[PDB]
RNA sequence: CGGGGAAUCAGGGUUCGAUUCCGGAGAGGGAGCCUGAGAAACGGCUACCACAUCCAAGGAAGGCAGCAGGCGCGCAAAUUACCCACUCCCGACCCGGGGAGGUAGUGACGAAAAAUAACAAUACAGGACUCUUUCGAGGCCCUGUAAUUGGAAUGAGUCCACUUUAAAUCCUUUAACGAGGAUCCAUUGGAGGGCAAGUCUGGUGCCAAUUCCAGCUCCAAUAGCGUAUAUUAAAGUUGCUGCAGUUAAAAAGCUCGUAGUUGGAUCUCUCUCGGCCGAAGCGUUUACUUUGAAAAAAUU
């Protein structure tokens, strides 16, 4: 069992200070390597320039084709694939374009629909897709 | 290392945007051309295009007048020219050239209707650099200036969403327009960029 | 270093439970016959009360001749008595958590102008507040959530300066008139 | 779709109550931003 | 309701020296200089860069 | 950078503190100094290194991690405004000066209060009550709902004045005008697989099921509401309080063994000098508990 002694202060710190390294969750932002390979560099959002347009297939039990972009990171040139609401918001993307990137939304886990991507855009142009396609703004080019 | 990691690639992307900045406007680039399109039919287009005027080299056409401005000083040339919105192949082709575009707006209301439809042709083409500049604030009573130009940014707002609106009022606020322009970072248009014009 | 003050507190909790059926049904029903404006003014007095209800609780475990839980369970119970939530013979710290909300809604202004036959209807007193209609003592309120203590309850009288006071009709009657 | 009704008949089978199989069983209501 | 401040004063005189200069001159027993700061400051910087009596003759 | 301190909070904790108060360090990187009471001072000087300005090409000059402002970087942050009137500081000084500091501008970081209607009549629908066994009657009440009427009340605004203030603005006070679709028009999200809420409608195609899109109806919070990310509680999934290790993650192949940790019972004040006291060896040394002092405000 656990030493009960009023002068175990030492063991009894010592052993939970190596025994939290064993929860994945306290290494991640711990060892600060989670970080370095992180796209994102610890950041909520990264904003990038569009290279070129491709498809990602679904899973087997919910067949679909899926479209997303190829994105170019700006601060650390790092290359992630992102995801469009629908293929209707593709109409307002085109290549070499600067658009605002955020997670699809469970912390680095992909979607439980579509593997393989983990990123949603925001922006397209300076202007958001919500505006867009609910017609309320127009996007320079 | 780590410390000197950083400003090796500090020094990089320095040295990459210095050269970018200097390129244009400089001793060693073509001149920075500027597009000056009013907005209202109550902005005095003349009047405006009196203030940019360094030493002037006014070239002029048929209807239009188009001048060269050289500003020793401030190490930057300039080529200014303007474009009365509704001409369609007036305005359109020398957007297309230009590497910085002036709007000019009406200080009660946003713009014209005809405003209203020249936006719509630069937005769809493609927008240079642009900057906003409200010309007749000072016509208004002194009391409301604060209050209508809280008014003014809102209906902007529905198309620049974040922007700030200078003045062309003064020689002063014009000097501080052209520095404004001359220091500015450029929006690099896809199609020109690949092609020689 | 600036000369100004940043200390400012927020005067509500949300609830954990953010949809229950029992919860929505008890915090409308305040809303209804008080005539609030949304379930905040529910959990600004739902949050006041926690606040004296955690001070009676901490003064409680404390022994009973201790001196400061004589200085401020004294000073909690007349805060008490003078806004009108608590009997003059009701004066123990144990009588303080049989307290509701129900009491403390009861002694708003805007409550208390239906109560005392100012108005037609609970909502009819809100607007009646808000168009500074109302005054108490000699002060015009415009605040419904006004909390009346028991030496303003007999002086809430009805703005000499309104059409429903004094007398100068307002500007409605005034254009009307001027038709004829 | 498919995978919503294989989870609907799951709960059927537990015995708790359930909405009934409809034609918008399955269907994305709009786009997600 | 209105709540306020006043001051009597003893004399015209006593009222000259003992009050601060604008609420005088909000009666008109005091008229102030109309310039501003920067018409101060960047002249005061001018006559830093001249030494002698050619300090008086800065613009 | 440290600390006061912040968030969360049954209790124990966990996470944060560049940031207005206190202490430190620095002025592009290093180094050496002059003057002075006090500096290894950079809105002082002298060098080197890295940058960079003017030129008649010989030379001269520089340091915004001060207030604005710009470029760059970026997911990410405001005016090249007015004043020494307030608070204080400096000076030879009651007088001069202060981008310290104050006042306006931008400001949905966040926090507090709080409009977008109320009442009366008419018509239907429910619930009581009087008379009737009941159906039924109530110029009997009460409460709702209106493609129904009706004048009563008011702010939002426009715009004199007074007040405010260094001069203004805002608020507060008030003349005048200012509401029926009171169009002076409240949003943001979610629901037909679980928590609040769907036996819905119309286009689009596979061999009745089924890809995509646009709506309706309902629910929630409301001048606010979604999304991403970090973190806290949920988490008794880091466990001191307080977890586990047959078969589910896990006990060492066996024994000896330093440090560490833990360790059976037992034990009921005084001697001299000075005015009953004061000085003094104190009495084996502790840990424990209680009391007293001493401990910056602001925050709580």
């Amino acid at each position: 069992g656990k030493c009960r002694g009023l002068r175990t202060a030492r063991k009894l710190r010592s052993h939970r200070r190596d025994q939290k390294w064993h929860d994945k969750q306290y290494k991640k932002a711990h060892l600060g390597t989670a970080l370095k390979a992180n796209p994102f560099g610890g950041a909520s959002h990264a904003k990038g320039i569009v290279l070129e347009k491709v498809g990602v297939e679904a899973k087997q039990p919910n067949s679909a084709i899926r479209k997303c972009v190829r994105v170019q990171l700006i601060k650390n040139g790092k290359k992630i694939t992102a995801f469009v609401p629908n293929d209707g918001c593709l109409n307002f993307i085109e290549e070499n374009d600067e658009v605002l990137v955020a997670g699809f939304g469970r912390k680095g886990h992909a979607v439980g629909d579509i593997p393989g991507v983990r990123f949603k855009v925001v922006k397209v142009a300076n202007v958001s897709l919500l505006a867009l396609y609910k017609g309320k703004k127009e996007r320079p080019r | 290392d780590q410390r000197h990691r950083a400003s090796q690639l500090r020094k990089q992307k320095k040295e990459a945007v210095l050269a970018e900045k200097r390129q244009l406007g400089g001793k060693d680039g073509p001149p920075h051309q500027v597009l000056v399109v009013p907005l209202h039919s109550r902005i005095s287009l003349p009047e405006a295009m009196q203030l940019l005027q360094g030493t002037v080299h006014l070239n002029e056409l048929g209807n239009t007048q188009n001048f060269m401005l050289l500003c020793p000083r401030l190490k930057h040339r300039w080529f200014f020219t303007s474009a009365r919105p509704g001409d369609l192949h007036v305005v359109l082709d020398m957007a297309k050239v230009a590497d910085t575009i002036l709007f000019l707006l009406d200080p009660l209301e946003g713009w014209d209707s005809t405003g209203d439809y020249c936006l719509s042709c630069l937005f769809a083409q493609g927008l240079p650099t642009y900057t906003l500049a409200v010309q007749g604030i000072s016509g208004l009573p002194l009391k409301k200036q604060i209050d209508t130009r809280k008014k003014l940014s809102k209906a902007v707002e529905k198309r620049f969403p974040h922007d700030k609106l200078l003045l062309l009022d003064t020689q002063q606020e014009a000097g501080m327009l052209l520095r404004q322009l001359a220091n500015q970072k450029q929006q690099h248009l896809a199609f020109r960029d690949r092609r020689a014009y | 270093p600036v000369a100004r003050s940043w200390v400012c507190r927020k005067t509500y909790v949300t609830p954990r439970r953010p949809f229950e059926k029992s919860r929505l049904d008890q915090e409308l029903k305040l809303i209804g016959e008080y005539g609030l404006r949304n379930k905040r003014e529910v959990w600004r007095v739902k949050f006041t009360l926690a606040k004296i209800r955690k001070a009676a609780r901490e003064l409680l475990t404390l022994d009973e001749k201790d001196p400061r839980r004589l200085f401020e369970g004294n000073a909690l119970l007349r805060r008490l008595v003078r806004i009108g939530v608590l009997d003059e013979g009701k004066m123990k710290l144990d009588y303080i958590l049989g307290l509701k909300i129900e009491d403390f809604l009861e002694r708003r202004l805007q409550t208390q102008v239906f109560k005392l036959g100012l108005a037609k209807s609970i909502h009819h007193a809100r607007v009646l507040i808000r168009q500074r209609h109302i005054r108490v003592r000699k002060q015009v309120v415009n605040i419904p959530s006004f909390i009346v203590r028991l030496d303003s309850q007999k002086h809430i009288d009805f703005s000499l300066r309104s059409p429903y006071g004094g007398g100068r009709p307002g500007r409605v009657k005034r254009k009307n008139a001027k038709k004829g | 779709r498919a995978w919503v009704l294989e989870k609907k008949e799951r709960h059927r089978r537990q015995g708790r109550e359930v909405r009934p199989d409809t034609q918008y069983t399955g269907r994305k209501r709009k786009p997600r931003f | 309701k209105t709540t306020g401040f006043g001051m009597i004063y003893d004399s015209l005189d006593y009222a000259k020296k003992n009050e601060p200069k604008h609420r005088l001159a909000r009666h008109g027993l005091y008229e102030k200089k109309k310039t501003s700061r920067k018409q101060r400051k960047e002249r005061k910087n001018r006559m830093k860069k001249v030494r002698g009596t050619a300090k008086a003759n800065v613009g």
